[PDB]
Protein backbone atom coordinates (compact mmCIF):
# COMPACT_ATOMS: atom_id res chain seq x y z
CA UNK A 1 0.00 0.00 0.00
CA UNK A 2 3.03 2.60 -0.73
CA UNK A 3 2.77 5.14 -2.81
CA UNK A 4 4.69 8.18 -4.31
CA UNK A 5 2.45 11.54 -4.03
CA UNK A 6 3.84 14.14 -6.77
CA UNK A 7 2.30 16.93 -7.60
CA UNK A 8 0.52 17.27 -10.78
CA UNK A 9 1.35 20.67 -12.22
CA UNK A 10 4.08 22.79 -11.33
CA UNK A 11 4.25 26.21 -13.84
CA UNK A 12 8.02 28.21 -13.80
CA UNK A 13 9.55 30.51 -16.24
CA UNK A 14 12.27 29.79 -17.82
CA UNK A 15 15.82 30.63 -15.68
CA UNK A 16 14.61 30.46 -12.23
CA UNK A 17 14.84 27.66 -9.87
CA UNK A 18 12.33 25.01 -8.96
CA UNK A 19 11.71 21.92 -6.51
CA UNK A 20 9.44 19.02 -7.72
CA UNK A 21 8.70 16.57 -4.69
CA UNK A 22 7.90 13.05 -4.45
CA UNK A 23 6.22 12.05 -0.93
CA UNK A 24 6.18 8.48 0.17
CA UNK A 25 2.95 7.60 1.66
CA UNK A 26 3.67 4.25 3.80
CA UNK A 27 7.34 3.47 3.70
CA UNK A 28 10.46 6.07 4.39
CA UNK A 29 11.49 7.73 1.40
CA UNK A 30 15.02 7.01 2.57
CA UNK A 31 14.75 3.19 2.63
CA UNK A 32 14.44 2.61 -1.46
CA UNK A 33 16.21 3.92 -4.51
CA UNK A 34 14.10 6.60 -5.85
CA UNK A 35 14.76 7.08 -9.82
CA UNK A 36 13.27 10.18 -11.72
CA UNK A 37 12.50 9.92 -15.41
CA UNK A 38 11.77 13.05 -17.61
CA UNK A 39 9.24 11.33 -20.68
CA UNK A 40 8.89 13.81 -23.55
CA UNK A 41 5.01 13.41 -25.00
CA UNK A 42 4.91 10.79 -27.60
CA UNK A 43 8.51 9.35 -26.93
CA UNK A 44 10.14 7.09 -24.64
CA UNK A 45 11.15 8.07 -20.66
CA UNK A 46 14.71 8.37 -20.40
CA UNK A 47 16.39 8.16 -17.09
CA UNK A 48 16.96 11.89 -15.83
CA UNK A 49 18.82 10.92 -12.30
CA UNK A 50 19.47 8.01 -10.40
CA UNK A 51 20.80 7.11 -6.86
CA UNK A 52 19.24 10.16 -5.36
CA UNK A 53 22.10 12.24 -6.14
CA UNK A 54 23.84 10.76 -8.94
CA UNK A 55 23.42 12.28 -13.34
CA UNK A 56 23.53 10.09 -15.79
CA UNK A 57 26.24 11.09 -18.59
CA UNK A 58 24.76 13.19 -21.00
CA UNK A 59 21.96 15.27 -18.87
CA UNK A 60 23.00 18.77 -17.54
CA UNK A 61 24.02 19.30 -14.23
CA UNK A 62 21.26 21.51 -13.81
CA UNK A 63 19.52 18.08 -13.03
CA UNK A 64 20.07 17.71 -9.01
CA UNK A 65 17.81 16.16 -6.78
CA UNK A 66 18.20 15.30 -2.28
CA UNK A 67 16.19 13.31 0.14
CA UNK A 68 14.20 14.46 2.79
CA UNK A 69 13.66 11.54 5.07
CA UNK A 70 12.55 13.12 7.82
CA UNK A 71 9.86 14.62 5.72
CA UNK A 72 9.67 11.18 3.82
CA UNK A 73 10.01 13.04 0.51
CA UNK A 74 12.45 13.29 -2.85
CA UNK A 75 13.03 16.52 -3.86
CA UNK A 76 14.58 16.87 -7.24
CA UNK A 77 15.87 20.69 -8.65
CA UNK A 78 15.76 21.81 -10.96
CA UNK A 79 18.16 25.34 -11.91
CA UNK A 80 17.97 27.54 -15.10
CA UNK A 81 14.92 26.46 -16.61
CA UNK A 82 15.09 25.51 -20.72
CA UNK A 83 12.38 24.76 -23.35
CA UNK A 84 13.56 21.60 -24.21
CA UNK A 85 12.96 20.79 -20.07
CA UNK A 86 8.87 20.91 -20.80
CA UNK A 87 8.24 17.42 -20.52
CA UNK A 88 6.55 14.65 -17.62
CA UNK A 89 8.57 13.66 -14.26
CA UNK A 90 7.61 10.93 -12.24
CA UNK A 91 9.58 9.18 -9.42
CA UNK A 92 10.43 5.46 -8.89
CA UNK A 93 10.49 3.12 -5.96
CA UNK A 94 10.92 -0.59 -5.28
CA UNK A 95 9.02 -1.25 -1.33
CA UNK A 96 9.64 -4.82 -1.46
CA UNK A 97 9.71 -6.69 -4.47
CA UNK A 98 6.98 -4.61 -6.20
CA UNK A 99 7.72 -1.48 -7.87
CA UNK A 100 6.11 1.80 -7.51
CA UNK A 101 6.03 5.09 -9.86
CA UNK A 102 4.99 8.44 -9.09
CA UNK A 103 1.52 10.61 -9.91
CA UNK A 104 3.37 12.93 -12.66
CA UNK A 105 4.46 16.72 -12.93
CA UNK A 106 3.16 18.26 -15.48
CA UNK A 107 4.96 21.78 -16.91
CA UNK A 108 2.86 24.14 -18.38
CA UNK A 109 4.11 25.81 -21.61
CA UNK A 110 3.52 30.02 -21.85
CA UNK A 111 -1.14 33.19 -29.77
CA UNK A 112 -1.77 31.97 -33.31
CA UNK A 113 -2.29 34.97 -35.42
CA UNK A 114 -5.77 35.73 -36.76
CA UNK A 115 -6.90 34.52 -40.00
CA UNK A 116 -10.35 34.63 -41.97
CA UNK A 117 -12.53 31.43 -42.00
CA UNK A 118 -12.79 29.46 -44.93
CA UNK A 119 -15.86 27.12 -45.48
CA UNK A 120 -16.48 24.64 -47.83
CA UNK A 121 -19.26 22.04 -48.39
CA UNK A 122 -19.93 19.21 -50.31
CA UNK A 123 -23.54 17.02 -51.00
CA UNK A 124 -23.54 13.53 -50.30
CA UNK A 125 -22.07 11.24 -53.45
CA UNK A 126 -24.21 8.82 -55.11
CA UNK A 127 -22.41 5.86 -53.90
CA UNK A 128 -22.97 6.84 -50.72
CA UNK A 129 -26.57 7.07 -51.52
CA UNK A 130 -26.66 3.76 -53.38
CA UNK A 131 -25.70 2.43 -49.75
CA UNK A 132 -28.57 3.84 -48.07
CA UNK A 133 -27.14 6.51 -46.02
CA UNK A 134 -26.22 10.16 -46.42
CA UNK A 135 -23.63 12.54 -44.84
CA UNK A 136 -23.34 16.16 -45.17
CA UNK A 137 -19.92 17.71 -44.26
CA UNK A 138 -18.87 21.25 -43.39
CA UNK A 139 -15.75 22.10 -43.04
CA UNK A 140 -14.12 25.34 -41.68
CA UNK A 141 -10.24 25.53 -41.92
CA UNK A 142 -7.54 28.69 -41.46
CA UNK A 143 -8.96 30.56 -39.22
CA UNK A 144 -8.72 31.85 -36.02
CA UNK A 145 -9.34 32.26 -32.78
CA UNK A 146 -10.47 28.31 -32.72
CA UNK A 147 -14.08 29.60 -31.15
CA UNK A 148 -16.14 28.48 -34.11
CA UNK A 149 -19.84 27.06 -33.31
CA UNK A 150 -21.67 25.50 -36.33
CA UNK A 151 -25.47 25.34 -36.96
CA UNK A 152 -26.67 23.55 -39.99
CA UNK A 153 -29.74 24.19 -41.41
CA UNK A 154 -32.46 22.60 -43.81
CA UNK A 155 -33.64 25.37 -45.16
CA UNK A 156 -34.50 27.67 -42.91
CA UNK A 157 -35.14 24.74 -40.16
CA UNK A 158 -32.12 24.69 -37.80
CA UNK A 159 -30.87 20.55 -37.36
CA UNK A 160 -29.13 19.29 -34.61
CA UNK A 161 -30.10 15.85 -34.80
CA UNK A 162 -27.12 13.70 -36.20
CA UNK A 163 -24.79 16.60 -36.15
CA UNK A 164 -20.94 15.79 -35.45
CA UNK A 165 -18.40 18.24 -35.14
CA UNK A 166 -14.65 18.50 -34.50
CA UNK A 167 -12.56 20.21 -31.87
CA UNK A 168 -10.14 23.50 -33.87
CA UNK A 169 -7.01 21.99 -34.53
CA UNK A 170 -3.73 23.67 -35.39
CA UNK A 171 -2.41 23.52 -38.80
CA UNK A 172 1.21 23.98 -39.99
CA UNK A 173 0.53 27.68 -41.52
CA UNK A 174 -0.28 28.76 -37.74
CA UNK A 175 -4.33 28.22 -38.74
CA UNK A 176 -7.02 26.03 -37.18
CA UNK A 177 -8.81 23.88 -38.59
CA UNK A 178 -12.40 22.18 -38.30
CA UNK A 179 -15.42 20.04 -39.07
CA UNK A 180 -19.05 19.24 -39.27
CA UNK A 181 -20.78 16.25 -39.83
CA UNK A 182 -24.79 16.14 -40.35
CA UNK A 183 -26.06 12.22 -40.75
CA UNK A 184 -28.64 12.09 -42.64
CA UNK A 185 -30.97 9.25 -44.67
CA UNK A 186 -31.58 9.46 -48.22
CA UNK A 187 -35.09 10.63 -48.21
CA UNK A 188 -34.19 13.30 -45.38
CA UNK A 189 -31.27 15.13 -47.87
CA UNK A 190 -33.96 14.41 -50.62
CA UNK A 191 -36.69 16.12 -48.89
CA UNK A 192 -35.89 19.99 -48.28
CA UNK A 193 -34.93 21.70 -51.12
CA UNK A 194 -31.96 22.92 -49.77
CA UNK A 195 -29.33 22.27 -47.13
CA UNK A 196 -26.33 24.80 -45.84
CA UNK A 197 -24.35 25.11 -43.37
CA UNK A 198 -23.37 28.30 -41.25
CA UNK A 199 -20.18 29.25 -39.41
CA UNK A 200 -19.78 31.95 -36.71
CA UNK A 201 -16.57 32.94 -36.22
CA UNK A 202 -15.87 35.97 -34.17
CA UNK A 203 -19.32 37.60 -34.90
CA UNK A 204 -18.94 37.00 -38.76
CA UNK A 205 -21.13 34.34 -40.61
CA UNK A 206 -19.87 32.50 -43.74
CA UNK A 207 -22.70 30.44 -44.62
CA UNK A 208 -22.35 28.18 -47.82
CA UNK A 209 -25.21 26.34 -49.20
CA UNK A 210 -25.80 23.64 -51.50
CA UNK A 211 -28.60 21.52 -53.08
CA UNK A 212 -29.99 18.07 -54.10
CA UNK A 213 -28.88 18.05 -57.79
CA UNK B 1 29.69 66.96 -17.76
CA UNK B 2 30.57 63.71 -17.94
CA UNK B 3 33.75 63.28 -19.27
CA UNK B 4 35.26 63.21 -15.22
CA UNK B 5 33.19 60.16 -14.82
CA UNK B 6 35.74 58.43 -17.11
CA UNK B 7 38.09 56.93 -14.75
CA UNK B 8 39.06 53.86 -13.07
CA UNK B 9 37.09 54.12 -9.65
CA UNK B 10 33.86 56.49 -10.34
CA UNK B 11 30.48 55.43 -9.84
CA UNK B 12 27.65 57.37 -11.61
CA UNK B 13 25.15 56.50 -14.16
CA UNK B 14 27.03 56.37 -17.64
CA UNK B 15 30.54 54.47 -16.34
CA UNK B 16 28.42 51.58 -14.19
CA UNK B 17 25.82 51.19 -17.37
CA UNK B 18 27.35 51.63 -20.47
CA UNK B 19 31.33 51.11 -20.25
CA UNK B 20 33.00 50.27 -17.14
CA UNK B 21 36.51 51.08 -16.44
CA UNK B 22 38.61 48.13 -14.40
CA UNK B 23 40.84 48.79 -12.07
CA UNK B 24 44.00 48.02 -14.85
CA UNK B 25 42.98 50.06 -17.06
CA UNK B 26 46.11 51.34 -18.66
CA UNK B 27 43.85 52.78 -21.70
CA UNK B 28 44.67 56.23 -22.83
CA UNK B 29 41.84 58.85 -23.33
CA UNK B 30 41.36 61.59 -25.35
CA UNK B 31 38.76 64.05 -26.00
CA UNK B 32 37.67 67.60 -27.61
CA UNK B 33 34.97 70.13 -28.73
CA UNK B 34 32.88 69.35 -31.73
CA UNK B 35 29.93 71.33 -31.36
CA UNK B 36 29.93 72.97 -34.71
CA UNK B 37 29.76 69.38 -35.89
CA UNK B 38 27.58 67.13 -33.87
CA UNK B 39 25.12 69.12 -33.07
CA UNK B 40 22.51 71.53 -34.78
CA UNK B 41 19.85 73.62 -34.67
CA UNK B 42 16.09 72.46 -33.87
CA UNK B 43 17.47 70.10 -31.46
CA UNK B 44 20.18 67.10 -32.20
CA UNK B 45 18.84 63.95 -31.09
CA UNK B 46 20.26 61.12 -33.14
CA UNK B 47 22.04 60.00 -30.68
CA UNK B 48 20.79 58.18 -27.90
CA UNK B 49 22.13 56.11 -24.31
CA UNK C 1 25.47 -1.16 -28.13
CA UNK C 2 22.01 -2.80 -27.40
CA UNK C 3 18.11 -1.98 -28.62
CA UNK C 4 14.60 -3.25 -27.81
CA UNK C 5 11.75 -3.21 -30.16
CA UNK C 6 8.25 -4.27 -29.53
CA UNK C 7 6.04 -6.83 -31.91
CA UNK C 8 2.85 -8.02 -31.72
CA UNK C 9 -0.66 -6.53 -32.35
CA UNK C 10 -1.53 -3.52 -31.57
CA UNK C 11 -4.67 -4.30 -30.44
CA UNK C 12 -6.78 -6.78 -28.38
CA UNK C 13 -10.57 -7.39 -27.96
CA UNK C 14 -12.24 -7.15 -25.00
CA UNK C 15 -12.31 -10.53 -23.01
CA UNK C 16 -9.42 -11.58 -24.68
CA UNK C 17 -5.46 -13.11 -24.17
CA UNK C 18 -3.16 -9.77 -25.12
CA UNK C 19 0.14 -10.80 -26.94
CA UNK C 20 3.14 -8.46 -26.65
CA UNK C 21 6.64 -9.35 -28.16
CA UNK C 22 10.00 -7.54 -27.32
CA UNK C 23 12.75 -8.42 -29.12
CA UNK C 24 16.34 -7.93 -28.20
CA UNK C 25 19.22 -6.43 -30.77
CA UNK C 26 22.87 -6.15 -29.96
CA UNK C 27 22.92 -8.28 -26.91
CA UNK C 28 22.14 -11.57 -25.14
CA UNK C 29 19.15 -12.23 -22.36
CA UNK C 30 20.89 -14.52 -20.33
CA UNK C 31 24.39 -13.10 -20.71
CA UNK C 32 25.14 -10.30 -18.06
CA UNK C 33 22.76 -11.57 -15.43
CA UNK C 34 20.23 -8.46 -15.74
CA UNK C 35 16.53 -8.14 -15.70
CA UNK C 36 14.08 -6.62 -17.74
CA UNK C 37 10.40 -5.71 -17.08
CA UNK C 38 7.00 -4.62 -18.49
CA UNK C 39 5.91 -1.36 -18.00
CA UNK C 40 2.49 0.52 -19.45
CA UNK C 41 1.84 4.12 -19.71
CA UNK C 42 -2.04 5.15 -20.28
CA UNK C 43 -2.65 8.49 -22.15
CA UNK C 44 -2.45 11.40 -20.16
CA UNK C 45 -1.65 9.29 -17.06
CA UNK C 46 1.49 8.23 -15.01
CA UNK C 47 3.58 5.07 -15.92
CA UNK C 48 2.42 1.84 -14.61
CA UNK C 49 4.81 -1.08 -13.55
CA UNK C 50 3.35 -4.11 -15.02
CA UNK C 51 5.94 -7.07 -13.88
CA UNK C 52 9.58 -8.15 -13.50
CA UNK C 53 11.30 -11.55 -15.53
CA UNK C 54 14.70 -12.96 -15.01
CA UNK C 55 16.62 -15.08 -17.52
CA UNK C 56 15.26 -17.61 -15.27
CA UNK C 57 11.84 -18.59 -13.74
CA UNK C 58 11.78 -16.12 -11.16
CA UNK C 59 8.51 -13.67 -11.90
CA UNK C 60 7.19 -11.18 -9.98
CA UNK C 61 4.03 -9.00 -10.61
CA UNK C 62 1.99 -5.77 -9.06
CA UNK C 63 -0.46 -6.80 -6.83
CA UNK C 64 -2.89 -4.69 -8.43
CA UNK C 65 -2.32 -7.02 -12.14
CA UNK C 66 -1.82 -10.37 -10.04
CA UNK C 67 -2.96 -13.45 -11.15
CA UNK C 68 -3.37 -11.25 -15.04
CA UNK C 69 0.17 -11.20 -16.21
CA UNK C 70 2.06 -14.57 -17.81
CA UNK C 71 5.42 -13.23 -19.15
CA UNK C 72 7.46 -16.20 -20.39
CA UNK C 73 11.32 -15.86 -21.70
CA UNK C 74 13.03 -17.86 -24.88
CA UNK C 75 16.53 -17.56 -24.96
CA UNK C 76 16.85 -19.42 -28.61
CA UNK C 77 14.64 -16.73 -29.99
CA UNK C 78 16.68 -14.00 -27.85
CA UNK C 79 13.23 -12.15 -26.86
CA UNK C 80 10.66 -12.07 -24.12
CA UNK C 81 7.23 -12.31 -24.68
CA UNK C 82 4.00 -11.26 -21.98
CA UNK C 83 0.43 -12.23 -21.98
CA UNK C 84 -2.21 -10.38 -20.29
CA UNK C 85 -5.38 -12.47 -19.87
CA UNK C 86 -8.89 -10.42 -18.96
CA UNK C 87 -8.00 -7.58 -20.76
CA UNK C 88 -10.70 -4.55 -20.45
CA UNK C 89 -11.25 -0.98 -21.80
CA UNK C 90 -9.38 0.44 -19.03
CA UNK C 91 -6.57 -1.44 -20.11
CA UNK C 92 -5.60 1.17 -22.66
CA UNK C 93 -2.09 1.94 -22.22
CA UNK C 94 1.48 2.33 -24.22
CA UNK C 95 3.27 -0.90 -23.42
CA UNK C 96 7.23 -0.51 -22.77
CA UNK C 97 9.58 -2.96 -22.65
CA UNK C 98 12.82 -2.01 -20.69
CA UNK C 99 15.85 -3.03 -19.84
CA UNK C 100 16.67 -3.34 -15.69
CA UNK C 101 20.68 -2.97 -14.88
CA UNK C 102 19.32 -2.92 -11.22
CA UNK C 103 16.27 -4.27 -10.16
CA UNK C 104 15.49 -2.18 -7.29
CA UNK C 105 16.73 1.10 -9.06
CA UNK C 106 16.62 2.73 -12.72
CA UNK C 107 16.33 1.41 -15.99
CA UNK C 108 19.40 2.09 -18.94
CA UNK C 109 17.06 1.62 -21.90
CA UNK C 110 13.22 2.21 -22.82
CA UNK C 111 12.17 0.59 -26.29
CA UNK C 112 9.59 2.59 -28.19
CA UNK C 113 6.11 2.32 -26.87
CA UNK C 114 3.63 0.66 -28.72
CA UNK C 115 0.21 1.81 -27.60
CA UNK C 116 -2.65 -0.36 -27.36
CA UNK C 117 -5.75 1.99 -27.22
CA UNK C 118 -8.84 -0.30 -28.00
CA UNK C 119 -12.24 -0.93 -25.81
CA UNK C 120 -14.76 -2.98 -27.76
CA UNK C 121 -14.39 -5.45 -30.76
CA UNK C 122 -16.43 -3.57 -33.34
CA UNK C 123 -13.53 -3.61 -36.08
CA UNK C 124 -15.84 -2.01 -38.79
CA UNK C 125 -13.90 -0.53 -41.97
CA UNK C 126 -13.40 3.12 -43.32
CA UNK C 127 -16.21 3.86 -45.76
CA UNK C 128 -14.42 6.44 -48.52
CA UNK C 129 -17.29 8.39 -50.14
CA UNK C 130 -16.16 10.93 -52.52
CA UNK C 131 -17.08 15.25 -52.05
CA UNK C 132 -17.04 16.19 -55.46
CA UNK C 133 -16.45 19.84 -55.52
CA UNK C 134 -18.91 22.35 -57.59
CA UNK C 135 -19.50 26.02 -58.27
CA UNK C 136 -20.90 26.35 -54.25
CA UNK C 137 -17.65 24.34 -52.90
CA UNK C 138 -15.21 27.34 -54.45
CA UNK C 139 -14.59 30.78 -52.75
CA UNK C 140 -12.52 32.74 -55.18
CA UNK C 141 -9.68 31.39 -57.64
CA UNK C 142 -9.08 28.11 -55.33
CA UNK C 143 -11.11 24.86 -54.78
CA UNK C 144 -11.55 22.36 -52.11
CA UNK C 145 -12.01 18.34 -52.82
CA UNK C 146 -11.47 15.46 -50.02
CA UNK C 147 -12.94 12.09 -49.11
CA UNK C 148 -15.18 11.43 -46.25
CA UNK C 149 -14.63 8.52 -43.73
CA UNK C 150 -17.36 7.22 -41.76
CA UNK C 151 -18.38 4.69 -39.62
CA UNK C 152 -15.06 2.61 -38.75
CA UNK C 153 -13.40 1.20 -35.75
CA UNK C 154 -11.16 1.54 -34.39
CA UNK C 155 -8.83 4.35 -34.08
CA UNK C 156 -6.33 5.02 -36.36
CA UNK C 157 -6.69 5.67 -40.15
CA UNK C 158 -3.84 7.27 -42.25
CA UNK C 159 -5.32 9.28 -45.37
CA UNK C 160 -2.94 10.00 -48.15
CA UNK C 161 -3.72 11.90 -51.61
CA UNK C 162 -1.92 10.44 -54.92
CA UNK C 163 0.29 8.00 -52.67
CA UNK C 164 1.69 10.97 -50.84
CA UNK C 165 2.89 12.98 -53.71
CA UNK C 166 0.21 15.57 -53.00
CA UNK C 167 0.68 17.08 -49.38
CA UNK C 168 0.53 20.90 -49.48
CA UNK C 169 -3.14 21.74 -48.75
CA UNK C 170 -3.67 18.64 -47.40
CA UNK C 171 -5.58 18.68 -44.03
CA UNK C 172 -6.09 15.41 -42.03
CA UNK C 173 -8.89 16.08 -39.02
CA UNK C 174 -9.39 14.20 -35.43
CA UNK C 175 -11.81 11.55 -35.15
CA UNK C 176 -14.96 12.07 -33.31
CA UNK C 177 -17.34 9.54 -31.99
CA UNK C 178 -20.68 9.17 -33.70
CA UNK C 179 -24.04 8.58 -32.50
CA UNK C 180 -23.81 5.07 -32.04
CA UNK C 181 -20.19 4.14 -30.95
CA UNK C 182 -18.18 4.36 -34.12
CA UNK C 183 -16.23 7.84 -35.40
CA UNK C 184 -16.33 9.88 -38.28
CA UNK C 185 -13.17 11.93 -39.93
CA UNK C 186 -12.11 13.14 -43.25
CA UNK C 187 -9.36 14.64 -45.30
CA UNK C 188 -8.96 17.48 -47.67
CA UNK C 189 -7.11 19.59 -49.98
CA UNK C 190 -7.15 22.87 -51.67
CA UNK C 191 -6.48 23.02 -55.11
CA UNK C 192 -6.91 26.22 -57.91
CA UNK C 193 -9.88 25.53 -59.76
CA UNK C 194 -8.41 25.38 -63.25
CA UNK C 195 -7.03 21.60 -62.87
CA UNK C 196 -10.25 19.94 -61.62
CA UNK C 197 -11.43 18.77 -64.86
CA UNK C 198 -7.36 18.46 -65.60
CA UNK C 199 -6.23 16.75 -63.07
CA UNK C 200 -6.97 13.16 -61.56
CA UNK C 201 -7.58 13.67 -57.62
CA UNK C 202 -7.68 9.66 -55.24
CA UNK C 203 -7.82 9.36 -52.02
CA UNK C 204 -5.47 6.58 -50.20
CA UNK C 205 -7.21 5.64 -46.99
CA UNK C 206 -5.66 2.94 -45.14
CA UNK C 207 -7.37 0.82 -42.43
CA UNK C 208 -4.55 -1.57 -40.78
CA UNK C 209 -6.94 -3.10 -37.95
CA UNK C 210 -9.54 -3.74 -40.19
CA UNK C 211 -6.80 -4.58 -43.46
CA UNK C 212 -8.53 -2.31 -45.52
CA UNK C 213 -7.36 -0.29 -48.31
CA UNK C 214 -9.54 2.08 -50.40
CA UNK C 215 -8.73 3.92 -53.19
CA UNK C 216 -11.71 6.35 -54.15
CA UNK C 217 -11.14 8.92 -57.18
CA UNK C 218 -12.74 12.28 -56.44
CA UNK C 219 -14.69 13.91 -59.64
CA UNK C 220 -16.62 16.93 -59.66
CA UNK C 221 -20.31 16.56 -59.26
CA UNK C 222 -22.32 16.04 -62.54
CA UNK C 223 -25.77 17.32 -62.30
CA UNK C 224 -28.77 14.76 -62.77
CA UNK D 1 4.89 43.05 -2.91
CA UNK D 2 7.66 40.54 -2.15
CA UNK D 3 10.88 43.31 -0.80
CA UNK D 4 10.78 45.20 2.05
CA UNK D 5 13.43 47.36 4.18
CA UNK D 6 12.42 46.40 7.59
CA UNK D 7 9.53 44.10 9.75
CA UNK D 8 5.65 46.13 9.45
CA UNK D 9 3.57 46.55 12.11
CA UNK D 10 0.37 44.38 12.06
CA UNK D 11 -2.93 45.87 10.43
CA UNK D 12 -1.18 48.30 8.79
CA UNK D 13 -1.08 49.20 4.46
CA UNK D 14 2.11 49.32 2.70
CA UNK D 15 2.16 51.07 -0.84
CA UNK D 16 4.90 52.67 -1.09
CA UNK D 17 6.42 52.37 -4.58
CA UNK D 18 9.91 52.20 -4.17
CA UNK D 19 12.53 49.95 -5.53
CA UNK D 20 14.41 48.41 -2.68
CA UNK D 21 18.08 47.03 -2.05
CA UNK D 22 17.16 43.60 -2.23
CA UNK D 23 20.84 43.21 -3.71
CA UNK D 24 23.93 44.09 -2.14
CA UNK D 25 24.40 46.81 -4.26
CA UNK D 26 22.85 50.36 -2.98
CA UNK D 27 19.08 50.65 -3.79
CA UNK D 28 17.05 53.20 -2.41
CA UNK D 29 14.85 54.81 -5.59
CA UNK D 30 17.94 55.30 -7.86
CA UNK D 31 18.48 52.86 -10.23
CA UNK D 32 21.58 51.16 -8.87
CA UNK D 33 22.30 47.42 -9.54
CA UNK D 34 20.62 43.84 -8.96
CA UNK D 35 17.28 46.00 -8.48
CA UNK D 36 14.88 43.88 -8.61
CA UNK D 37 11.01 45.41 -7.97
CA UNK D 38 9.12 44.70 -4.76
CA UNK D 39 5.98 44.63 -6.75
CA UNK D 40 6.14 41.59 -9.13
CA UNK D 41 3.12 40.12 -11.32
CA UNK D 42 0.98 37.18 -10.63
CA UNK D 43 1.28 34.02 -12.42
CA UNK D 44 -2.45 33.17 -12.44
CA UNK D 45 -4.08 30.41 -15.23
CA UNK D 46 -6.95 28.76 -15.12
CA UNK D 47 -5.38 25.80 -16.30
CA UNK D 48 -3.66 25.24 -13.52
CA UNK D 49 -3.96 22.79 -10.45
Amino acid sequence: NFMLTQPHSVSESPGKTVTISCTGSSGSIASNYVQWYQQRPGSAPTTVIYEDNQRPSGVPDRFSGSIDSSSNSASLTISGLKTEDEADYYCQSYDSSNVVFGGGTKLTVLGQPKAAPSVTLFPPSSEELQANKATLVCLISDFYPGAVTVAWKADSSPVKAGVETTTPSKQSNNKYAASSYLSLTPEQWKSHRSYSCQVTHEGSTVEKTVAPT
Amino acid sequence: DEVRQIAPGQTGKIADYNYKLPDDFTGCVIAWNSNNLDSKVGGNYNYLY
Amino acid sequence: QVQLQESGPGLVKPSETLSLTCTVSGGSVSSGGYFWSWIRQPPGKGLEWIGCIYYSGSTNYNPSLKSRVTISVDTSKDQFSLKLSSVTAADTAVYYCARQLWLRGRFDYWGQGTLVTVSSASTKGPSVFPLAPSSKSTSGGTAALGCLVKDYFPEPVTVSWNSGALTSGVHTFPAVLQSSGLYSLSSVVTVPSSSLGTQTYICNVNHKPSNTKVDKKVEPKSCD
Amino acid sequence: RLFRKSNLKPFERDISTEIYQAGSTPCNGVEGFNCYFPLQSYGFQPTNG
